[PDB]
């Protein structure tokens, strides 16, 4: 069984630089016969299935940006993207088929990086059928911010309440390169007629002070 | 093709 | 122009079997390997092992040897895979590939996932989540729609039937105590709303839900 070590486990560049990832395998994949290393680089962006991007080590797939280039002989191989672009967002894996099992590597995460963008929040009482229903969940989405460290924080009259609080990550946007945030309390039907003030509290680095949003259960 | 699927480019040989 | 359709999302429990296809189109079944590779949520890719297509015979990694089997079905150019006596651990994704003589895969299924669970399948309830009465008015308006209270996970979510693709944003599903829920928004200039119709799109296959929801203020 031939182990694959890739490195960085996740890379973090802005568009239009260049990266370049590595990857090393136990033994040499090299066949000395065909004179060729039977190591591949696949691409796997989120809800996908990998794509091939190289093989033969460092021969480019047919269809595949000339951006993608695969470096390497023996155990010590790289994948390099000379221009990275918002649609390159994903996980690089390489993998060896010399010997079988065919074995992968961990992969290496692909982060973009670009200007700082404060998120629009938007908040929302539960619905009138929800409310029918026996419940209440009030909704708050914060979305197309960066960087991705975001705290939420709720308030019901002036006080945090951190139960039953459920929330959500987008991953990095395709074309934006921007991530979103959801996030939802919710309440019994009775607990939320008790209260007036619903707010959520988004702390981010675009501003010292909290983008607040809120609404009262009286004009709702 | 058909004679024989090859799993393992140790076992592959040039062309011929 | 070569293709692999593979089998819907599977809901087994504990000890149950399941099994699962991946049909090839567009080239001779015969002639190529056919492999498998499993992806665990949140994990890196797995080899599982490969089925020789002209004469049937699989080999299996170590880790894979012993509940999982691969089968053919050459006449209908199909591949099958099954695991026995499910785990809840063997929950994954499990993709089909072509595999060509250069030693990589060029071809791949979408992947089938199975998920390994006690919990009873149950229908979501879809709520509309228009701003409240006294909001202000900006020049974007975000519009939202919540899903919860369904099992298992695959659920869909649209906006006027695909119209609206451009400024959505639709959550991964969070699980808590058996019952997922999830939430999608969208964002349209205020000037087309209400004026316009916005209505979101959900479907729950697993329970027969299908629900479309339109947006009216207050």
């Amino acid at each position: 069984d031939i182990v694959m070590s890739q490195s960085p486990s996740s890379l973090a560049v802005s568009a239009g630089e260049k990266v370049t990832m590595s990857c090393k395998s136990s033994q040499s994949l090299l066949n000395s016969r065909t004179r060729k290393n039977y190591l591949a680089w696949y691409q796997q962006k989120p809800g996908q299935s990998p794509k091939v991007l190289i093989y033969w080590a460092s021969t480019r797939e047919s269809g595949v940006p000339d951006r993608f280039t695969g470096r390497g002989s023996g155990t010590d191989f790289t994948l390099t993207i000379s221009s990275v672009q918002a649609e390159d967002q994903a996980v690089y894996y390489c993998k060896q088929a010399y010997i079988p099992p065919l074995t992968f590597g961990a992969g290496t995460k692909l982060e973009l990086k670009r200007a700082d963008a404060a998120p629009t929040v938007s908040i929302f009482p539960p619905s009138s059928e929800q409310l029918t229903s026996g419940g209440a969940s009030v909704v708050c989405f914060l979305n197309n911010f960066y960087p991705k460290d975001i705290n939420v924080k709720w308030k019901i009259d002036g006080s945090e309440r951190q139960n039953g609080v459920l929330n959500s990550w987008t991953d990095q946007d395709s074309k934006d390169s921007t991530y979103s945030m959801s996030s939802t309390l919710t309440l019994t039907k009775d607990e939320y007629e008790r209260h007036n003030s619903y707010t959520c509290e988004a702390t981010h680095k675009t501003s010292t002070s909290p983008i607040v949003k809120s609404f009262n259960r009286n004009e709702c | 093709p058909g004679g024989g699927q090859i799993v393992g480019g140790v076992y592959l040989l040039p062309r011929r | 122009q070569i293709q692999l359709v593979q089998s819907g999302p599977e809901l087994k429990k504990p000890g149950e079997t399941v099994k699962i296809s991946c049909k090839a189109s567009g080239y001779t079944f015969t002639d190529f390997s056919m492999h498998w590779v499993n992806q665990a949520p949140g994990k890196g890719l797995n080899w599982m092992g490969w089925v020789n297509t002209e004469t049937g015979e699989p080999t299996y990694a170590d880790d894979f040897k012993g509940r999982f089997a691969f089968s053919l079905e050459t006449s209908a150019s199909t591949a099958y895979l099954q695991i026995n006596s499910l785990k809840n651990e063997d929950t994954a994704t499990y993709f089909c590939a072509r595999f060509l003589l250069r030693q990589y895969f060029d071809v791949w299924g979408a992947g089938t996932t199975v998920t390994v669970s006690s919990a009873k399948t149950t229908p979501p309830s879809v709520y509309p989540l228009a701003p409240g009465s006294a909001a202000q008015t900006n020049s974007m308006v975000t519009l939202g729609c919540l899903v919860k209270g369904y099992f298992p996970e695959p659920v869909t979510v649209t906006w006027n039937s695909g119209s609206l693709s451009s400024g959505v944003h639709t959550f991964p599903a969070v699980l808590q105590s058996d019952l997922y829920t999830l939430s999608s928004s969208v964002t349209v200039p205020s000037s087309t709303w209400p004026s316009e119709t916005v209505t979101c799109n959900v479907a729950h296959p697993a329970s027969s839900t299908k629900v479309d929801k339109k947006i009216v203020p207050r």
